[PDB]
C-alpha cells in the first residue's frame, strides 16, 4: 500500500491505518 | 487463495466505511441546520416577553384613561343637557 | 503479509462498529432535537400574538389620550358658550 495522506487533514498515515490518525476519516472517503 | 480473498474482505469493508462516512456527513450537516433553529428558541422567547411586559404596561394605563374619559363625557352629556334647556 | 491483512481487517471490521455507533448517537440526539424545533412554530405565533396585543393597545391607548384633550377642550368651550 504505502503510507497514505489523508485527504482531509493532510495528515500522513501508515500504510496499515484504515482510518485517518487524526480526523478519523477512512482512507477512501 | 487466501491472500486475494481477504484482499477482496478488505476492499469491501474500506468501502462500505466510506459509505458510514457519507451517512455521518449528511447527519452532522443536519445537526449543523437544526442547532441554528433550536437557537432561535430562548429570543423568542426573550422577544415574547418583552412585548408581553409593553403590552402590560400599555393596558395599565389604558384601563386607568377609559375611568376619566367616562367621566368627562359624563360631564359634557350633563352640561350640554342644560344649555340645550336653559 | 498475511497476518498483516488479517490485523487490518480486523480494524476495519472495528471501525465500521464504531462508525455505526456515532451514526446511532447522531440518530438519536436528532430524535430529541425534532422536539424541542417542532416547540419552534408555537413559540413562534406566541410572539406574534403578544405584539399584536401591544400595538392594539399602544394605538388604543394613544387615540384615548387625543380623546380626552378633546373632551377637555369641549367641556372648556360649551362653558365659554354658557356665559
Ligand atoms: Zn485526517
Amino acid at each position: 500500500r504505502g503510507r497514505w495522506a489523508c485527504q482531509s487533514c493532510t495528515f500522513e498515515n501508515e500504510a496499515a491505518a484504515v482510518l485517518c490518525s487524526i480526523c478519523e476519516r477512512p482512507r477512501l472517503a | 487463495m487466501q491472500l486475494e480473498d481477504l484482499r477482496q474482505q478488505l476492499q469491501q469493508a474500506e468501502e462500505a466505511l466510506v459509505a458510514k462516512q457519507e451517512l455521518i456527513d449528511k447527519l452532522k450537516e443536519e445537526a449543523e441546520q437544526h442547532k441554528i433553529v433550536m437557537e432561535t428558541v430562548p429570543v423568542l422567547k426573550a422577544q415574547a416577553d418583552i412585548y408581553k411586559a409593553d403590552f402590560q404596561a400599555e393596558r395599565h394605563a389604558r384601563e386607568k384613561l377609559v375611568e376619566k374619559k367616562e367621566y368627562l363625557q359624563e360631564q359634557l352629556e350633563q352640561l350640554q343637557r342644560e344649555f340645550n334647556k336653559l
